[PDB]
């Protein structure tokens, strides 16, 4: 079990780990999140109480280093920097512990939630949506903008999603449009699969990740390539047996841990009444239909 | 984006477009079969894609053959239009290509984009405006030519005859689909009054008769009346 330090909390904010998250008043004793499961990547993000704009956080896995957090009053948040000396670092946090002024991450034996919202997601492969080389943990926020969503303008501060477009030539066969257009398993599976990511894992977790985003932070362009994933495969005829029923577990434990009252923005109507009433895949996600069906009844 | 009433004038600038209609594609009679089931029977169709400045028909025929042993052939006809409508682009010289094509029907959107990947600064438009271009199989040359083919075959027409030595486009585009329109809504008057007179020929070379212009803008007159008058007995006023 691992921790991540506070040297202060000097603004009052809603601190988030993962799916949780607790309030810090303005110069409030804090100095922490212990007890942090080793074994995934984390996310640690915040809203300043003073102004919602911007939701803002780091993607970081305690295996690659000790992170802290400082506040900088030049740039007005809450960073994550890494210390290198691990004595230093560990006495500080030993002591810490000793004065109790941490917060513990708070897993219930039973739940399995986070692991399986981040169950394929790999640090690695977060570092190359989120370029910026030089720190071993990620930066999101609210409005960083997708590749895509750029070519529809600062290159540095984007997530470099894989870029998917139903109406391009990567999508689209010569010779093969109708065929292709109407059942992308060669997109999925040649292109995408086989091509980019490939393996399942890979566009699994790039999946995760964005939906992660979009849940975590507001973050519309992460929304975007969510529901773009969803959608390649289930309106792909030919789909391995053993992705479609993971991705029913995935969107399954998306669907049960999103807000209720997010429930509108977050949530593409044309999408998901396609993929589950309408695309090849409409029998194939038994789980998924039935919570969205029992918790959205609504959206479709 | 949309072609309307208010961007109508776009029509005849001098940015080469072409207008295509899906409507006559697909074409089929329903009938009874033998055990009193109901069958269709494909007959021959044909893209009409007109260039509604010049006159300039591309009449792509569709012979039946083409859906031998298909399956979803109100599916498949969008997307061989959209094919058709793509491979007759490529055909013609650079400075001939589009920069516009404004389908007739929105589910032609995707198909025609699709196929029309490798031309990403060809605009490809819907349009709220209510064509006649069904009507086409009402001009009897041209339901003559797509009944008689035997194989896919292109046939090009001038669907003004010789009008834009005498008129501008706009006005030429107002009397095709006037003649269209009345042809739709009421095809044997429309064809009695443009034939009423056996004085004026149909050219060998023509789709229409050899009207003066005093002659169409009785024609015209007629034909508005007609609309008008099939208009009266649709809904009783
Ligand atoms: C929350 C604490 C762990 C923050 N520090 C960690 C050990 C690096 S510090 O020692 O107070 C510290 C703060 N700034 N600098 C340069 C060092």
């Amino acid at each position: 079990m691992n921790t991540v330090p506070f040297t202060s909390a000097p603004i009052e904010v809603t601190i988030g780990i993962d799916q949780y998250s607790f309030n810090v008043k303005e110069n409030q004793p804090f100095h922490g999140i212990k007890d942090i499961p080793i074994g995934h990547v984390h996310v640690i993000h915040f809203q300043h109480a003073d102004n919602s704009s911007m939701r803002y956080g780091y993607w970081f896995d305690c295996r690659m280093g000790n992170f802290y957090i400082q506040y900088d009053p030049k740039d007005g948040l809450y960073k994550m920097m890494e210390e290198r000396d691990g004595a230093k670092f560990e006495n500080i946090v030993h002591n810490f512990k000793e004065r109790q002024m941490m917060v513990s991450y708070p897993k219930i034996d039973e739940d399995d939630t986070w692991y399986n919202l981040t169950e394929f997601v790999q640090m690695d492969k977060i570092r190359k949506i989120v370029r910026k080389d030089e720190n071993q943990f990620s930066y999101v926020d609210s409005s960083m903008t997708t590749v895509q969503e750029n070519e529809l303008s600062d290159p540095a501060h984007s997530l470099n999603y894989t870029v998917i477009n139903f109406k391009s030539r990567e999508a689209i066969r010569p010779g093969h449009e109708m065929e292709d257009f109407l059942d992308k398993s060669y997109y999925l599976n040649t292109v995408m699969l086989q091509g980019i990511f490939k393996n399942s894992s890979n566009y699994f977790g790039e999946l995760q990740f964005a939906f992660l985003n979009a849940m975590f932070f507001g973050n519309y362009g992460s929304s975007l390539q969510w529901h773009a994933m969803i959608e390649l495969i289930c309106s792909s005829a030919t789909v391995p047996k053993h992705m479609l029923d993971k991705l029913d577990e995935i969107l399954y434990y998306q669907i049960k841990t999103l807000p209720e009252q997010y429930s509108d923005i977050l949530l593409n109507e044309r999408v998901w009444n396609i993929c589950l009433y309408s695309s090849f895949q409409k029998n194939s996600l038994h789980n998924t239909e039935k919570i969205m069906e029992n918790k959205y009844p609504e959206l479709l | 984006g949309a072609m309307n009433s208010s961007n109508y004038a776009e029509l005849f600038n001098n940015d080469i477009k072409l207008f295509v209609d899906d409507t006559n594609v697909y074409r089929v009679t329903v009938h009874k079969t033998f055990e009193g089931n109901v069958a269709t029977k494909a007959i021959n169709g044909c893209i009409f894609t007109l260039n509604p400045k010049t006159g300039h028909l591309f009449l792509k025929i569709i012979h039946t053959s083409v859906w031998a042993g298909q399956k979803r052939l109100s599916q498949l006809a969008k997307w061989k239009t959209a094919e058709e409508v793509s491979a007759l682009v490529r055909s013609l010289p650079k400075e001939e290509q589009p920069k516009q094509i404004i389908v007739t029907r929105k589910a032609m959107l995707d198909p025609l984009e699709v196929h029309m990947l490798d031309f990403p600064n060809i605009a490809i438009r819907p349009t709220e405006l209510r064509l006649p271009f069904s009507a086409a199989m009402s001009i009897d040359k041209l339901s003559d030519v797509v009944m008689k083919a035997t194989e896919p075959q292109m046939v090009l027409f001038n669907i003004y005859d010789d009008w834009l030595d005498r008129i501008s486009s706009y006005t030429a585009f107002s009397r095709l689909t006037l003649l269209l329109r009345a042809l739709k809504t009421n095809e044997e008057s429309a064809k009695m009054i443009l034939l009423s007179d056996p004085t004026i020929t149909i050219k060998s070379y023509h789709l229409w008769p050899s009207f003066t212009d005093e002659q169409w803008i009785t024609i015209e007159s007629q034909m508005r009346d007609l609309i008008l008058t099939e208009y009266g007995r649709k809904y009783n006023v």
